[PDB]
């Protein structure tokens, strides 16, 4: 109907790009996220991606079914967490923005290297700049205080270094590039504990990178 | 569409959360109750850092702490408790202060008395680089507050 | 740094008085204690003849009289806000008078939280113990025996923490104490026996019982009536065992009651002070039975008239009553036997000069002869006035305004003061009494429960007649005022800052900056600029208008189109209240972040935050002594000098403003202003005059290193000779003291102490100077005293 179209093309598009959108763009992978009691406290997990899929394939029958889905997404975050948590602030900001917008609701190696250059250029876009920014440049061992990072990681890597290497044609074949990117992510995994939010961002960006690189010619 | 200053404050807060040397002011301090620092918008972390209300112990090891609650002489309200003295006597006591401190004390006493307690290396270099790269290589706390001061002056 | 602080006009507010046979068993004495002063009087049919005034090193907050057995005359108990306590005796020997200290000591506990309702002191009628209440949940007792000359105390736990008031009771086999305590269930009276043997409480004579929610005073009736009366906001009750009596006269329901005293030693008649000035009398009507016993049967309250707002009352003789004041004039009144032409039974006899509470002051020279004159707003509510002070001892004119003054500024081009003020009206609003705001030659209004309304007054310098009064918008509060010439415009304007108020808002979200001009004997608007906040102060800055709106410090420029335009801003403060200027620099004082220092850069157009002071203080007024020395005062009754550090190794050490001096003034400072009170055309340099809430007007100057070293040694030598009354060590009196930290005084010479050297006898002077001569030092003292 008209309201479903409005939600799909205005509200959904607006909330899909907001700088606080990325954490809610996928199901809550409790096992990876180390959430023991989460799956006992909420009986109806929900996420923006589920909403987009339902809207795109007309899973709904009534428009309010998607509104209650958004409200449930806010409600689960509110219930599980406590005031003062960053996710709580993100949920509050999203809720107020939705309320602002809802009021308007109407009544062949060369081919592989080319592909890898395209992928790396994609990873630099503003489309993912919300949560891919930690890796844009080499991790400074002095400007962030990580004394041991020099020792625990033996091969620092970052997207700028990979871009420079590609511009210099240092990669004889795409397999080296893939190994370098996977090393870049694995270093972050190995250094930090799983709780640190950086990992969440690394998992997101690596999911995107794999989705793109699996299509290498 | 989050504003640039809000986005920068958000990054500052998130990164600072994991620093074991960061010692933010107690969330129950009176400032958070008298509405002198807005708790909703993330920008207040910069305003704190501007005033040295929140500081890094590695750079500033001996900062005098900010009192949790004002002495009752300047607000007339004891911690999270309705005053014993009747309103009229309070009003007669506030008439002795000057014209400005009188208004400030009246405001504080009208606000705090309805408060409710809320149940509860060094990263400075990179923060200062992010701030300056937003407004425009070894730094310390001083060059962080000095940069946040200019950012606030030219942004708010 | 170095400085020199001296007292010019001794304080004149009254915060405690008592009557009894102090100086002799034959005489009757009225004892008035004012801050760090103790005044003694003798009552006579003519009036009061002062016999002795003695200053003490400590803010006297608890004063009482008692006559222990074996003494031919009373003794005086003094407890200061610094917890120095002593017991005094008035000893006379021919024409010489001395105050001899019987016992002295300190009763400050190591830990605790002082109570909200303030220190309380009370004495047993039989003189077996001295009661005190210095902390929540603890009662501090002091056994009264000749042996306890060092005042060794012992505590006793209190069941309930929130004690409103406590008193002793007359006529009990052992000391008994009654008080009012609050808890979630309400407010209750209660009783105990204070056993001096077990050092513990025991259940008292009668039971706890509920009282009116605002019950806030306790009176202990003497024999035979017994019991105590609980004075409330809307009713009065009398409790004694099974006896119980109450009265709720509508007459007192209009206003609260603040003080009381006993008239007849038999307890039949009491006086109750009122916040509106009324002076009620409370009658106890007795009843007797066949058993020969006496009991109470009814209570009556009647209105006698009007007097100054009272902080304490007392009865002397033949209906002569003394009314002390913290907000007005201290009056002696006669209580006649019949109503005097208006229903008032009250007539004044003599009036005393009281200056505080000063809320502003500016130094001018109306004679235009180079002679100083201070004009000071004073008083509150129906006792507001302006006290014009000029050097002779001082001559103190008066001008009643019958409304609250807030600010003043001198405007020479038309020779008239501009004064803000505020009266009180009761919700449509109605006036309570005539006042300058409606008694002026001409009036106009702005048109662009008790509720305040604020007026701006123009007062002529020659006659102090209220030339004109301007009323500000509804609910709007005027906060700051200044007179200056802006930019190139040859006119002279009044500028007033205002802040709107509403019940829901916690931080004011609207305000105005208004520009007025005075010519042709009339007052009219010229320019107004709306701003998003209150305006705590404004200053003339090299032709530009410098203001602070909430936390921001702002700078305005005066166009040729008669409007204010923004130049540059600032945002690094919690709440900026005070401002001062000298050349380019700006000294912003914040609510809690002490003093911030700026420097305006002409060739760039912005403020450079060159320094700060990080120690947390609660500032009240701030001023500049020179390019690099800053003075500031805080409600803790201290002064501290902030100095931009000269030697620094790092960038960080150039941000700290060091607190190079600390001094415990003993007064709440309220405003600073440059000026002096002697003719000019010497050790000290510069001058600054500051008001106080207790009326004490003081002077601050700078000293050169050599003079500071000399006067420091002179000060140390005096304390080994001057027999301070109460044996309170000088350094403890003048030590910086707050809730957080304590520090010995440094950098400030105690003016009042040095001048006292002029009084000691010649042998004492010789002993003082030993290891030079007195005259070579008497000259030094003389040069110093000439500054006031
Ligand atoms: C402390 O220095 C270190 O560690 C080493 C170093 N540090 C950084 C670094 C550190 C932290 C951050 C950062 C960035 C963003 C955020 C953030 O936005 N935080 C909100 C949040 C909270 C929870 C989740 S969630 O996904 O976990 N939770 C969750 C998800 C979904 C749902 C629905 C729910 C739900 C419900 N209903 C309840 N919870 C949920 C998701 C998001 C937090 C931290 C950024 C960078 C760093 C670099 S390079 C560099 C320049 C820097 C600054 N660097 C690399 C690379 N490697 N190491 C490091
Ligand atoms: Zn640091």
């Amino acid at each position: 109907t008209n309201q479903l179209q409005y939600l799909l093309r205005v509200v959904l598009k607006t909330l899909w790009k907001h700088q606080f959108a990325w954490p809610f763009q996928q199901p809550v992978d409790a096992v990876k996220l180390n959430l023991p009691d989460y799956y006992k406290i909420i009986k109806t997990p929900m996420d923006m991606g589920t909403i987009k899929k339902r809207l795109e394939n007309n899973y709904y029958w009534n428009a309010q079914e998607c509104i209650q889905d958004f409200n449930t997404m806010f409600t689960n975050c509110y219930i599980y967490n406590k005031p003062g948590d960053d996710i709580v602030l993100m949920a509050e900001a999203l809720e107020k923005l939705f309320l602002q917008k809802i009021n308007e609701l109407p009544t062949k190696v060369s081919e592989q290297l080319k592909c890898c250059s395209g992928i790396l250029k994609e990873m630099f876009a503003k489309k993912h700049a919300a949560y891919a920014w930690p890796f844009y440049k080499p991790v400074d061992v002095e400007a962030l205080g990580l004394h041991d990072y020099c020792d625990i990681i033996k091969h620092p890597m970052d997207m700028s270094t990979i871009k420079s290497k590609l511009e210099a044609r240092e990669y004889r074949d795409a397999q080296e590039f893939g190994a370098d990117v996977r090393l870049m992510f694995s270093n972050c995994y190995k250094y930090n504990p799983p709780d640190h939010e950086v990992v969440a961002m690394a998992r997101k960006l690596q999911d995107v990178f794999e989705m793109r690189f699996a299509k290498m010619p | 569409n989050l504003s640039p200053l809000e986005s920068l404050a958000w990054q500052v807060k998130c990164l600072l959360k994991y620093s074991t040397t960061w010692k933010p002011l107690n969330p129950n301090s009176w400032l958070y109750h008298a509405k002198l620092l807005d708790p909703s918008t993330p920008v207040h972390i910069l305003r704190e850092i501007g005033l040295r209300l929140s500081h890094c112990s590695h750079c500033v090891p001996k900062l005098e702490p900010i009192p949790e609650w004002p002495p009752l002489a300047s607000c007339g309200v004891p911690p999270f408790q309705k005053p014993l003295t009747s309103p009229s006597r309070l009003s007669r006591d506030h008439a002795t202060l000057n014209g400005a401190l009188q208004f400030a004390t009246k405001q504080l006493s009208r606000t705090l008395s309805r408060a409710t307690p809320i149940p509860e290396g060094c990263c400075c270099g990179w923060l200062t680089k992010t701030v300056k790269e937003t407004t425009r290589t070894t730094y310390s706390y001083t060059d962080f507050q000095k940069a946040v001061n200019k950012l606030l002056t030219a942004s708010l | 740094s170095y400085n020199y602080v001296v007292t010019a006009q001794k304080p004149t507010a009254v915060n405690g008085c008592v009557t009894g046979h102090f100086t002799s068993a034959e005489d009757l004495n009225l004892l008035i204690a004012k801050n760090t002063r103790l005044e003694i009087y003798v009552v006579t049919a003519e009036g009061l003849r002062p016999v002795k005034e003695v200053g003490m090193y400590g803010k006297i907050a608890v004063m009482e009289l008692f006559r222990p057995k074996g003494e031919s005359k009373d003794l005086l108990f003094i407890l200061t806000a610094k917890y120095n306590a002593c017991i005094l005796e008035y000893k006379q020997s021919g024409e010489s008078i001395d105050i001899i200290t019987r016992a002295h000591g300190n009763v400050q506990d190591r830990i605790g939280r002082p109570s909200e309702t303030g220190i309380i002191g009370i004495i047993d009628p039989e003189c077996r113990m001295i009661g005190l209440r210095l902390y929540d949940g603890l009662f501090k007792v002091i056994p009264l025996d000749r042996d306890n000359k060092e005042l060794k105390a012992f505590n006793i736990r209190l069941e309930e923490l929130h004690v409103i008031d406590v008193k002793f009771l007359y006529g009990c086999q052992a000391p008994t104490i009654c008080f009012v305590y609050q808890d979630p269930q309400g407010r209750h009276v209660k009783t105990y026996e204070v056993s001096l043997r077990e050092k513990e409480f025991n259940k008292g004579p009668w039971k706890q019982e509920n009282v009116e929610a605002e019950a806030s005073m306790v009176i202990a009736v003497p024999e035979p009536f017994g019991g105590a009366i609980i004075i409330g906001q809307e009713s009065i009750t009398y409790h004694n065992g099974d006896k119980y009596l109450a009265i709720a006269p509508p007459i007192i329901k209009q206003s609260t009651i603040v003080c009381h005293n006993r008239v007849d030693p038999n307890g039949s008649r009491y006086l109750l002070g009122d916040m509106e000035g009324r002076l009620f009398m409370l009658l106890l009507e007795k009843e007797e039975q066949m058993d020969g016993t006496v009991t109470l049967k009814d209570l009556r309250v009647e209105l006698l008239g009007e007097t100054s707002i009272a902080e304490c009352l007392t009865y002397l003789d033949n209906g002569v009553v003394f009314v002390g004041s913290r907000l007005g004039d201290s009056q002696l009144v006669k209580l006649n036997v019949d109503s005097n032409e208006q229903g008032s039974y009250v007539v004044a006899m003599e009036t005393f000069t009281n200056l505080g509470p000063i809320v502003d002051m500016c130094v001018v020279d109306l004679e235009r002869q180079g002679q100083g004159q201070l004009v000071t707003c004073s008083g509150a509510f129906k006792e507001g006035s302006l006290r014009i002070i000029r050097n002779g001892k001082l001559h103190i004119r008066t001008v009643p305004l019958y409304e609250s003054p807030r600010k003043i500024c001198y405007q020479e081009v038309s020779q008239c003061f501009g004064v803000l003020s505020s009266r009180i009206e009761v919700q449509g609003t109605t006036a309570l009494r005539p006042s300058a705001s409606t008694q002026a030659l001409s009036s106009s209004v702005s048109s662009s429960e008790e509720v305040e309304v604020h007026n701006l007054l123009i007062i002529d310098q020659h006659t102090f007649e209220v030339l004109h009064a301007h009323q500000f918008l509804q609910n709007e509060y005027a906060l700051s005022l200044v007179s200056c010439k802006l930019g190139k415009d040859p006119n002279t304007y009044f500028i007033v800052g205002t802040a709107m108020v509403y019940p829901e808002e916690a931080e004011p979200k609207q305000g105005r900056i208004v520009v007025f001009q005075y010519s042709d004997g009339k007052l009219q608007t010229v320019a107004e600029k709306e701003v998003k906040g209150a305006v705590y102060s404004m200053v003339e800055f090299n032709g530009k208008l410098l203001a602070s709106i909430n936390s921001t410090v702002r700078l305005y420029e005066w166009t040729t189109e008669k409007e204010l335009r923004t130049e540059c801003n600032h945002y690094n403060n919690i709440m900026a209240l005070y401002l001062k200027t000298k050349g380019d620099f700006i000294l912003v004082g914040d609510l809690m972040r002490s003093v911030l220092l700026l420097a305006y850069k002409p060739m760039e157009g912005n403020f450079e935050e060159i320094a700060r002071d990080f120690n947390p203080n609660w500032m009240s007024a701030v001023e500049i002594l020179d390019d690099d020395n800053f003075l500031g005062a805080e409600n803790a009754f201290n002064l501290f000098v902030c100095q931009k550090d000269s030697a620094a190794t790092t960038d960080e050490e150039r941000q700290h403003l060091q607190e190079v001096g600390l001094f415990h003034l003993g007064e709440f400072v309220n405003v600073f202003c440059h000026g002096s009170l002697v003719m000019q055309n010497t050790p000290t340099q510069g001058s600054v005059l500051f008001g106080t809430v207790n009326g004490m007007i003081g002077l601050v100057t700078s000293l050169s290193e050599s003079w500071y070293n000399l006067l420091l040694d002179m000060q140390n030598r005096l304390n080994k000779v001057i027999k301070s009354v109460g044996k309170i060590e000088h350094s403890f009196w003048r030590s910086f003291h707050t809730e957080r930290k304590t520090e010995p005084a440094t950098g400030f010479i105690d003016g009042d102490l040095i001048e006292s050297f002029l009084d000691i006898s010649r042998p004492k002077m010789q002993e003082v100077v030993a290891n030079a001569t007195a005259d070579d030092l008497i000259k030094v003292v003389e040069e110093l005293t000439r500054i006031h």
